[PDB]
RNA sequence: AGGGGAUCGAAGAUGAUCAGAUACCGUCGUAGUCUUAACCAUAAACUAUGCCGACUAGGGAUCGGGUGGUGUUUUUUUAAUGACCCACUCGGCACCUUACGAGAAAUCAAAGUCUUUGGGUUCUGGGGGGAGUAUGGUCGCAAGGCUGAAACUUAAAGGAAUUG
């Protein structure tokens, strides 16, 4: 049948997007699918705050972050549990948790 | 079958046909 | 010895309430069956078909029993029941109160001229029921019920007597042609006429008339 | 057909505005256009407590008038309503579903809440609207203290007062006890006031 | 582990809810009790009814249950509901425009502040 | 709407679309094309005598199992070798 | 077993029941 | 583009009278639909029906009264002669004792049984009941 | 409908909406009546005497009922201003 | 054909893996990927929903334009302007709730106004295969495209949804 009313995901009034890679097999996916997070993370995790602070000069600086923007095909989406499978009433709710 | 592949294998009946053809004039 | 739960079967059993008709005027919900188990006598049943349904389990595959049954008595109310059950006798017999509760009345009317105590339809009508439209055209005086035998059972314990029924869709499924024979009858009464042009006073609520025989014990 | 006395009675419209019923909310809706008045800056619909009154007046025929006054229902399911309709239930016939309405009370003939009521008042129609939908399967009127932003399906005559208002629910609730009592025939001497008084109908925390 | 099973539940309910004032707090008396007004075939499951009469009781005698009612308990609720407080003037009305637009648009007395 | 033209000068659309869906149908085509007298065994007629020129044993198609045992026999009109059902029990021996 | 005509299965052995109810009551007068 | 005006009315009456509406508001007009309409007022299905005159087509309000069923239009207007009157009744009236099928006759827009009652036939238009 | 003789044939004549003009139907288990009180000096609403109305399934199920009922109580006179013909 | 040739990379070279692996995995690598002038005319070229027109149900966002506001913030003393807010309107891509209706259902504000069958018009389909095959024509450097059967064979193939 139709599965999705998007058919996936939105593209609704173009036609062609410019495809993206994968960022863990390098797959060639469009813009519109292959589902974006944003990787907030820092290069200083928390098993090493207390100790790049007592070994730090400059005595309280900052710590810097570190920002990727992760394009992640369906595949490898399912397979490393970004994104999870969803009972058909579920699947129409589009709000992050 | 997949139907890819049974038009690649028609493909290649029609070339040996042609030639088969243009051999026996 | 049958006992009241509700207001209507309270007033049919004090014998107030004597026909189907102010029943059906006044639209009231039909919730027991004895009500015109008393008020409708002479209403015999027909078992339409008997149809074995499997539902597949885990291990073994569990046969269920459907009957469709109609109820009518001579002149214009059929009723229309389906039912599944374990044992067929249980499934008609439940299938005979289901169809009770469901009891409607028919407009029956004239092709031509008004000529001694109506035969056809009314109107050309129709009723659909999933992918099976059963449309019913009013006949002349002696052409007889043309149909299928089942809608021709239908119609004949209706009481109407000349009916062209043409009929588009799978008309072998039973079930879907019959209860598109039945949602025709309903749009039958349910279509309005020149004779329904004029205007009627409006009727009077007899449970609200006869509230106080139709309180609480 | 209504005498004079059947009016807005200022004395009553004090209790109205002090109420606070005024207010609506900040969506419209196409059944409930006839009911607004004006819109009020920072996004505020005001209702018409005249509308409201006569509507409430209307109300007040279609509940009394009914031959054996205990078939009357209430239904309430919203925490700032069941005192108000055990209230009303305690002064007119008015059996009440202060609570969970238990799907299938009006059909169903087996269930022990087995009512079947000729006229259901209910509190909120959004937050129950299982009952309306079961009057529509077994034919029975409804009234409703609907808000401008409230479902209007399968509802029959509505007074549209706040239904985000402690005071507003009680006081209308109280207001309708009032009518139905001076037009069934307790309470005589229509311009004498009521013994009984409003924030008796208005809830407590617990 | 110890979970009250719909039998005695059931059982425990019905006979706390028609025998109010009879039943006492205490075990011994009330599984008596049970034995009289019941004609309940054993004895250990005798002694659970009535385990879970007195528990139940202990929170009857403590607060209202949502699972029953009583005629006893109809009779202070409702007292405790015609509780009657004193009146909700500080001169007059409260502030308004726009809805003192709507009333003097009808037309009253109504004496009232602007805000 | 409905695809079709509807307007009064419109039946020679409504012919010509119509001579080509009959010949969509499949009966009107085999009888106009004539396959009964190009390409049938027999020329479009109900009965043809032949003659026997073989006995044939064939196995009958799953699930069943059975041995048919039809001719195989030369019509004398046309030439066309066809294979022939020999009816009820025995008949085979019968035929020769 | 025959799905199809379980109808008059089930109305033969209800005749066939009540028919042995009935010789039960039969043996039952004769015996008193 | 509008291809048939009357069509376009009937389908705006027709809805509307299954949404239950008590008047339609029908752009633009035509002297055959306001003797359509008038054919319909003077039998009855329709209530009354004013015309607005912009220096356009025009609009018209029909305030309706019930008791129209389904009114419709046959496209292409059909040359019908005074043996097949009983053929169209016959295939698109519901009984033979209500309903009308309103021809465009060279003596006037009139139903058929003014159609029958004076002689005369010509293009099949409508129907109403 | 009657017959050549004028004697009623219909055994019952159905009932209409009175805000579509609507033949209310037997199964349809919507359709509400209504009865208004009829209000004689102060209150005292005589038993038996009820201005009713008839609503049906279809308009209760869009929703306009208590539009309807406006209108109607209106047109009896039941209410004065709560209805405004021109939006 | 000419130029350009970094990356990736059909074919291929190898190293793995495997019972086999001229497959998936790893290293290089031809044509190609880029471009100028000529061709080809096919895609799940998909919204799998022809185009034009009218009507039928509410809502909230958004893009572009326009109207109204003794609205907000900005210059250097608060006007213009720009941006933002509110109300409305036209034209878009859509979206949410319901089912008035429609559907076999999934679902649909169109897939509605369809047995109460007719707004205008074009193309396509007639059980599954054989088969987009054979042949004939036409276009093409070819690759192929458009047009396009029959003999023969078969009682199913298939769509939606339910239970295991
Ligand atoms: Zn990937």
């Amino acid at each position: 049948p139709k599965k999705r009313a998007s058919n996936g995901r939105n593209k609704k009034g173009r036609g062609h997007v410019k495809p993206v890679r994968c960022v863990n097999c390098s797959k060639s996916i469009p813009k519109d699918k292959a589902i974006k997070r944003m990787a907030i993370r820092n290069i200083v995790e928390a098993a090493a705050v207390r100790d790049l602070s007592e070994a730090s000069v400059y005595p309280e600086y900052a710590l810097p972050k570190t920002y990727n923007k992760l394009h992640y095909c369906v595949s490898c989406a399912i397979h490393a549990r970004i994104v999870r499978v969803r009972s058909r009433e579920d699947r129409k709710n589009r709000a992050p948790p | 079958m997949r139907a890819k592949w049974r038009k690649k294998r028609t493909r290649r009946l029609k070339r040996k046909r042609r030639k088969v053809r243009a051999r026996s004039k | 010895g049958w006992v009241p739960v509700t207001k209507l079967g309270r007033l049919v059993k004090a014998g107030k309430i004597t026909t189907i008709e102010e029943i059906f005027l006044h639209s009231l919900p039909v919730k027991e069956f004895q009500i015109i188990d008393t008020l409708l006598p002479g209403l015999q049943d027909e078992v339409m078909n008997i149809k074995p349904v499997q539902k597949q389990t885990r291990a073994g595959q569990r046969t269920r029993f459907k009957a469709v049954v109609v109820v009518g008595d001579s002149n214009g109310h059929v009723g229309l029941g389906i039912k599944t059950a374990k044992e067929v006798a249980g499934a008609i017999r439940a299938g005979i109160i289901i169809a009770k509760l469901s009891v409607i009345p028919i407009r029956r009317g004239y092709w031509g001229t008004n000529l001694g105590q109506p035969h056809s339809l009314a109107t050309k009508t129709t009723g659909k029921c999933g992918s099976v439209t059963v449309r019913l055209i009013p006949a002349p005086r002696g052409s007889g019920i043309v149909a299928s035998p089942a809608v021709k059972k239908l119609l004949q314990l209706a009481g109407v007597e000349d009916v062209y029924t043409q009929s588009n869709g799978k008309t072998r499924t039973l079930e879907n042609t019959l209860k598109a024979a039945f949602v025709a009858i309903g749009n039958t009464y349910g279509f309005l006429t020149p004779n329904l042009w004029a205007e009627q006073p409006l009727p009077v609520s007899p449970l609200d008339i006869y509230s106080d025989e139709a309180s609480a014990q | 057909s209504l005498p004079a006395t059947f009016d807005l009675t200022p004395e009553d419209a004090q209790l109205l505005l002090a109420a606070n019923t005024h207010l609506g909310a900040r969506n419209v809706q196409v059944h409930q256009e006839p009911y607004v008045f004006n819109a009020r800056p920072d996004g505020v619909h005001v209702i018409n407590v005249g509308k409201t009154w006569e509507k409430l007046v209307l109300a007040a025929r279609i509940i009394a008038a009914i031959p054996n006054p205990e078939d009357v229902v209430a239904i309430s399911s919203r925490t700032f309503g069941q005192r108000a309709v055990l209230k009303f239930a305690a002064h007119t016939g008015a059996t009440p579903i202060a609570g969970r309405f238990t799907p299938g009370s009006f059909t169903n003939y087996i269930t022990r809440s087995f009512k079947e009521p000729r006229l259901v008042i209910v509190t909120d129609p959004r937050s129950d609207a299982q009952a309306i939908k079961e009057a529509s399967y077994v034919n029975i009127p409804v009234i409703a203290l609907t808000d401008l932003d409230s479902p209007s399906e399968f509802v029959d005559v509505a007074i549209p007062c706040n239904n985000r208002g402690k005071h507003s629910i009680g006081l209308i609730w109280y207001l309708l006890a009032r009518e139905v009592l001076r037009l069934r025939g307790a309470l005589v001497d229509r311009t004498q006031p009521w013994s009984i008084m409003p924030d008796l109908y208005f809830y407590r925390d617990p | 582990g110890r979970v009250r099973t719909k039998t005695v539940k059931r059982a425990s309910k019905a006979l706390i809810e028609r025998y109010y004032p009879k039943l006492t707090l205490d075990f011994q008396t009330n599984k008596r009790l049970c034995d009289e007004i019941a004609t309940i075939q054993s004895k250990r499951l005798r002694n659970k009814i009535a385990g879970y009469t007195t528990h139940l009781m202990k929170r009857i005698q403590k607060g209202p249950v949502r699972g029953i009612s009583f005629k006893l308990q109809e009779e202070e609720r409702e007292r405790k509901d015609q509780y009657v407080p004193e009146v909700s003037s500080n001169g007059v009305l409260n502030v308004d425009n726009q809805t003192s637009d709507l009333v003097k648009s009808l037309g009253l007395k109504l004496p009232l502040s602007v805000i | 709407g409905k695809g079709k033209p509807r307007g009064l000068n419109s039946a020679r659309k409504l012919r010509v679309h119509r001579r080509n869906n009959r010949w969509a149908e499949n009966n009107y085509k085999k009888r106009l094309l004539g396959t009964a007298f190009k390409s049938s065994p027999f020329g479009g007629s109900s009965h043809a005598k032949g003659i026997v020129l073989e006995k044939l044993g064939i196995e009958s198609k799953q699930p069943n199992s059975a041995i048919r045992k039809c001719v195989r026999v030369q019509l004398i009109k046309n030439g066309k070798k066809v294979t022939a059902f020999v009816p009820n029990d025995g008949c085979l021996n019968f035929v020769d | 077993g025959d799905d199809k005509k379980e109808l008059s299965a089930e109305k033969e052995a209800q005749a066939d029941a009540a028919a042995e109810i009935a010789e039960d009551a039969a043996e039952a007068e004769d015996a008193g | 583009t509008r291809s048939s005006v009357l069509a376009d009315a009937l389908n705006a009456i027709n809805n509307a009278e299954k949404t239950g509406k008590r008047q339609v508001l029908i752009r633009p007009s035509s002297k055959v639909i306001i003797k359509f309409l008038q054919v319909m007022q003077k039998h009855g299905y329709i209530g009354e029906f004013e015309y607005i005159d912009d220096h356009r087509s025009g609009k018209i309000v029909v305030q309706l009264n019930g008791r129209l069923n389904k009114c419709g239009v046959i496209s292409p207007r059909f040359n019908v002669k005074i043996g097949d009157i009983e053929k169209w009744t016959a295939n698109l009236l519901p009984a033979r004792q209500f309903g009308y099928v309103i021809l465009t006759t060279s003596a006037g827009i009139m139903d058929h049984e003014e159609a029958r009652r004076k002689h005369v036939s010509g293009k099949i238009l409508g129907f109403v009941y | 409908m009657e017959n050549d003789k004028g004697q009623l044939v219909e055994l019952y004549v159905p009932r209409k909406c009175s805000a579509t003009n609507r033949i209310i139907k037997a199964d349809d288990h919507a359709s509400v009546q209504i009865n208004v009180a009829k209000v004689d000096e102060e209150g005292r609403a005589i038993p038996g005497e009820y201005v009713t109305y008839a609503l049906s399934g279809y308009v209760r199920s869009r929703g306009e009922s208590d539009d309807s009922l406006n209108r109607l109580a209106q047109n009896d006179g039941l209410l004065k201003n709560v209805w405004s013909y021109s939006r």
